């Protein structure tokens, strides 16, 4: 089955399953990820849609820094608690995700010999960098530098795995203004980790 | 009656006028070229075999002309205004079925404005800037600042919108910007003792009036200028 | 089967597939695309090869913007009549096209769900960009600026996924000269979109 | 079995395993490789870890400029002796380098195909370049310039295949200074080229 | 006679001379040093174990001695001409088995050159530029633009050539560069009536008589220098 490959928020979510900012007092955007195994790395393929008002808003200002947390347990399963996004990744189901449990989640995750915890002498392995855009309403890409950081953190004992995403610009003007602004969809963005067993 | 090569394809007008706009895709429409047939339709003489002579400005193989149609689109070969204002296209339609020989043919004019976008940064062109003021001083341009767009002189992606970075805080200074030149007039709206020896250090942020397009938005990172009043 | 997940356009075909410019008369160019299903994405690689003289022309000007439209039925095939690539798509059989129908054509398309058309609220959602290079005669790479559109336009009632790349330069010299100009060769650029399904 | 899939150099190899440098007399990096197949793409994946002083020494110039040679023979096994990598790649058994042969390692391969030796009028398709980081020790990233070079040379009649990836940077200051020069570790880097058949 | 460490590794010459160039790759062959052995062939005296002793220019650990061979290469530290145009390196060629005693053995000198490549775009040093003509005014060289190149004073890599980005339409102007100093010297080939009271505005693109680099070409986005000439 080419379904369990696969570890994903869902194509676009009825409602917003994700809360950035921490001012929002509910889910304030839709968090689009996709895990996939590609033989011993994940094609990690993740980007944001901007849902409520105040979070759409970002785009009117010039320094924006945004980031998403995702913490997972010892089986890989996502602690919604202490994430950001607010629903558990599931499988496959056409443009859906499954409903059922999760079977191996625990090799999508980033490997702990690859990405160490609290190694002060190995600490540059867990950066990854890149980049990703947004187009304006007017059809102009503007690149936004995502930093991703694997494996950084325990909030506590339960967290196993982390995975933190942060997306940053430093533009010359903001993308758009009050009227013109209509929603923050970033382009989609690809990188790749080296994953636990199974 | 036959349809023998025996009168020339009518026009509509001879010297054509349209217009297509700076950084167009390829193959964007810029007009249909007018013609009709003195002889019957649907025969040899209907088939307006539309034909471009001579391109005045040649060097690039900037526009298309479909012979079948007499539409003229554009190359991949993008337009850039600030090196060609405006093109003219002698082009001559030919009846029959596309003999090519030296039995003189109508000979219309075309002539192509290209019209401007603003895909060009102003840049100021002095790099010190400095203004002095005395007791009891207002409304004073000590200062003008000079900028260089390149796009299209007088108009609104060539025109400099002028605004305050940082030090403007108390609402000292108010920019006009001239029109015939593109200067940075300044102007003074509060009044400063010069013996309290002080200062009225700001800095401005310079950008046309009209919006930056497609590909010089994202890429515009503007520095300040530090303009130094002396009190 | 492995040879099913890839849809492509050839390695290195015989002729010119591609009439990129509406100038040229017949095929101007080898275009390489190459579509793999990988789990919820795919794993999309294109690039360009120059063949007609007017085509390799290109890199002497400074201004450059050339695209290349792919569309596709309601089952996935491409319509060879209004695509820019001029033969249809296959699956693997080698370095080559196979010769066979296709075996669920339908899931390498851009989903529509992700990728609506015609909806103005979800705009942004159908943009993908990227760099790709032209290695010029001395061997010095020049970026190329790349936009993919995803299902923006159904020229007839009959297309159902559009796939628009763009290849567009703004450099301050031409890469060649008319001496120097031998083939305009675009380094190879892969982007991912959700697929539809089977 | 989704192991035979990637060809990879194991993960944090207890010693050096690549000696860059010619002015180092052993191994003086650690380099990380991972080849999976992904349909008719490889998904390349590969960075270094500093291990000598001397290689570590390289983040307080600004100048640098240092690349690893891949020669492989008919069947896709590396020539060791040849080699930037004297440890022969092998397939995935967990984090580490599996212990028996090769199987199709012929795949893993850039295809002659698409990417010929000594074919003047189609040089331009054997270069990919691309962009990898430096975090610096105040977690600074700095980009490094990658250019991968494909099947450009045979050593001798053994070699069948040839793989250049350079690391460079020309930047304004250098990353570090003696006191803080800790470790050059790069980010990881992530290309595709065509495959030779199995 | 046996091959005891009795004499010293014979050199072909004292003074070596060999040149590599601006920023080549790692491992690229600079010079074989040349040496002999005045014992027997194939001993350990023929062990002929070449040895820097001094880069004089000492800092950066550029150069590579391939001690078996005496091939001296070039290191991952890539050569920046611009800040060290020559290296010395006084070697110690040592006969025996590698042993590091006091003995005293024959030294060489090896002196390096860089070649210079053209990495550095030429910059235009002023920023306001202005020139003024009046009647029947012709052969006129009034304003000289200042460029300002690094590599290697003399070289075609440094010489400045100049064209008109714009504004020279009719053939007014045509711009000579002169070697001594790297300047814009521009000329006047037609004749303008000054009571016209008209305007000779126009631009320049600067760029190396020789072409740049790898790493500068593609980088390289010349911005005009809008030099005013007024009437």
């Amino acid at each position: 089955d080419d379904n369990i490959n696969t570890l994903w928020t869902g194509v676009n979510p009825t409602t917003a399953n994700c809360q950035i900012m921490a001012s929002s007092e509910s889910n304030d955007c839709k968090l689009i990820l996709t895990l996939v195994k590609t033989g011993a790395l994940v094609t990690a393929f993740v980007y944001v849609i901007g849902v409520s008002n105040d979070f759409n808003m970002l785009t009117t200002h010039k320094n924006i820094n945004f980031t998403a947390e995702l913490f997972f347990d010892s089986t890989g399963n996502l602690l919604t608690s202490l994430s950001s996004l607010k629903t558990p990744l599931n499988h496959k189901s056409g443009q859906n995700m499954a409903t059922g449990a999760l079977t191996n989640a625990k090799g999508f995750m980033p490997s702990t010999t690859a990405y160490p915890f609290n190694v002060n002498s190995r600490e540059k392995e867990n950066y990854i960098y890149g980049t990703c855009y947004y187009t304006a309403s007017d059809h102009t890409a503007f690149p936004i530098d995502i930093s991703v950081m694997l494996n950084q953190r325990a909030l506590n004992n339960e967290t196993s795995y982390c995975i933190r995403v942060t997306w940053s610009w430093n533009t010359g003007v903001a993308p758009e203004v009050q009227t013109s602004a209509t929603t923050l969809v970033t382009s989609p963005f690809t990188f790749y980790y080296i994953r636990e067993d199974d | 009656v036959l349809d023998i090569n025996d009168n020339e394809p009518v026009f509509t007008q001879d010297v054509f006028v349209g217009s297509v706009e700076e950084l167009s895709a390829a193959h964007t429409l810029v007009m249909k070229i007018n013609a009709t047939d003195a002889d019957e339709p649907n025969t040899l003489n209907s088939k307006i075999s539309y034909r471009i002579v001579s391109l005045e400005p040649a060097y690039p193989p900037v526009f298309y002309l479909n012979k079948d149609t007499g539409e003229i689109y554009t190359t991949s070969v993008t337009l850039d205004r600030e090196e060609h204002s405006s093109y003219t296209l002698t082009v001559e339609a030919r009846d029959g079925n596309g003999e090519v020989t030296d039995k003189p043919v109508k000979q219309a004019q075309v002539q192509i404005r290209i019209l401007d976008v603003n895909d060009n940064i102003p840049v100021v062109e002095n790099k010190v800037l400095e203004g002095m003021v005395e007791e009891n001083q207002v409304n004073v341009e000590v200062t003008r600042i000079k900028v260089f767009d390149a796009d299209e002189i007088g108009s609104d992606n060539w025109l400099a919108n002028f605004t305050f970075a940082s030090g403007n805080e108390g609402g000292y200074f108010h920019i006009e910007t001239d029109a015939q030149t593109n200067e940075g007039i300044v102007t003074l709206i509060k009044e400063v003792d010069y013996e309290e020896m002080k200062n009225l250090d700001f800095s401005v942020i310079v950008a046309n009036k009209a919006a930056f397009h497609k590909s010089i938005r994202s890429k515009y990172k503007p520095t300040p200028i530090p303009i130094k009043v002396k009190v």
